[PDB]
């Protein structure tokens, strides 16, 4: 099988920035190689077939280079409907094999999270389960460190999170972490708090609150 | 203009089997090769099959040989996709794709894929999984007594334990949508899904604004309304 490896995985730019992606084939390809666009929730779209010819109807910013086992894309002049995911694909012998593809997201300034933390509601309570939620609120860049320690105690492996695509008004993310215990659990200690390391903190925030 | 339609996707059982349709307008399918790919959630573009014109020639990708068969109708400008031994991993929505053609000269069945899939359907979507359909239960994100006075409050809801995707969540029946986040769901070890979707307000609405969150389940003909108040 043909691996094919995309470099970056993900991309910051801005409106009217030239991008460039690459793509490596692990064996020779020729010029067989095509460039996809896809967005959240929709099908791709093709934009380059055979290494460099358009496809009809995609603008002309877009364009291909390469051929054996080098390739690029580069759009010129970004625009608002440029930020998507890209992918290469190899069709030169089956299986047909993608890169992993890479994120073109939008360049904004860096802009630290609002931390909030949610004790567990006393109606869930009443079926042995406890969630407690922080939420990262509309900070950017994406990268985040969520920590929960309940009565000082580091937790590890009963959590889980889950971020939002970019922002269109604002290119802010935000993120969800979910401490899951027993109700027997939860209810043995006092102090929960969630601690978050950001880019745009100067120090790690934490939120808590006393159980009661 | 041309159009391609994908359909039959739905929810399975582990072991069961399940069959894909792709139906086209605007032009003669037979015309073209065709291919299946599949996107499991948050993941790659994964390549699964390929089926010439003709339907002479077929490919398999390695994860879906022996389990999948690719075939087409031309007489019913169709393309199908046979699944036996349906697995969890194989959750994905479900592509099918036309073949490009070349500009001058043709590429043969054998390498008919040479030249990318240029019309794409909008997918189906398979779900493999043991769990059974299940409403979710909505429990209260509070907004903390903690909230600044005369600043911003964050609340929200808390949505678990439903299976299977999606569900719709709206705030105030839809007056309410600025500085709302519906985070994607995440699979729990349970197999049943959960999310949350929050929103911040001025903290000086909390004591005269009522907020609530609208939860719609359509798998189980689930709607749910949660009031999100001040803990007493």
């Amino acid at each position: 099988d043909i691996q094919m490896t995309q470099s970056p995985s993900s991309l910051s730019a801005s409106v009217g920035d030239r991008v460039t992606i690459t793509c490596r084939a692990s064996q020779r390809i020729r010029n067989y190689l095509n460039w996809y666009q896809q967005k959240p929730g929709r099908a791709p779209k093709l934009l380059i077939y055979t290494a460099s010819k358009l496809q009809g109807g995609v603008p002309s910013r877009f364009s291909g280079s390469g051929s054996g086992t080098d390739f690029t894309l580069t759009i010129n002049s970004l625009q608002p409907e440029d930020f998507a995911t890209y992918y290469c694909q190899q069709s030169h012998e089956t299986p047909l094999t993608f890169g992993q593809g890479t994120k073109i997201e939008v360049r904004r300034t860096v802009a630290a999270p609002s931390v909030f933390i949610f004790p567990p509601s006393d109606e869930q309570l009443k079926s042995g389960t406890a969630s407690v939620v922080c939420l990262l609120n509309n900070f950017y860049p994406r990268e985040a460190k969520v920590q929960w320690k309940v009565d000082n105690a580091l937790q590890s492996g009963n959590s889980q999170e889950s971020v939002t695509e970019q922002d269109s008004k604002d290119s802010t993310y935000s993120l969800s972490s979910t401490l899951t215990l027993s109700k027997a659990d939860y209810e043995k200690h006092k102090v929960y708090a969630c601690e978050v390391t950001h880019q745009g903190l100067s120090s790690p925030v934490t939120k808590s609150f006393n159980r009661g | 203009e041309v159009q391609l339609v994908e359909s039959g996707g739905g929810l399975v059982k582990p072991g069961g089997s399940l069959r894909l349709s792709c139906e086209v307008s605007g032009f003669t399918f037979s015309d073209y090769h065709a291919t299946w790919l599949r996107q499991a959630p948050g993941k790659g573009l994964e390549w699964i099959s390929y089926i010439s014109g003709s339907g002479s020639t077929t490919y398999y990708a390695d994860a879906v040989k022996g389990r999948f068969t690719i075939s087409r109708d031309n007489a019913k400008n169709s393309v199908y996709l046979e699944m036996s031994s349906l697995r969890d991993e194989d959750t994905a929505v479900y592509y099918c794709a036309r073949t490009r053609l070349g500009d001058i000269v043709q590429a043969p069945g054998v390498i008919g894929y040479y030249y990318g899939m240029d019309v794409w359907g909008q997918g189906t979507t398979v779900t493999v999984s043991s769990a059974s359909t299940k409403g979710p239960s909505v429990f209260p994100l509070a907004p903390s007594s903690k909230s600044t006075s005369g600043g911003t409050a964050a609340l929200g809801c808390l949505v678990k334990d439903y299976f299977p995707e999606p569900v719709t969540v709206s705030w105030n029946s839809g007056a309410l949508t600025s500085g709302v986040h519906t985070f994607p769901a995440v699979l729990q070890s349970s197999g049943l899904y959960s999310l949350s979707s929050v929103v911040t307000v001025p903290s000086s609405s909390l004591g005269t604004q009522t907020y609530i969150c609208n939860v719609n389940h359509k798998p189980s003909n689930t709607k749910v309304d949660k009031k999100v108040e001040p803990k007493s």
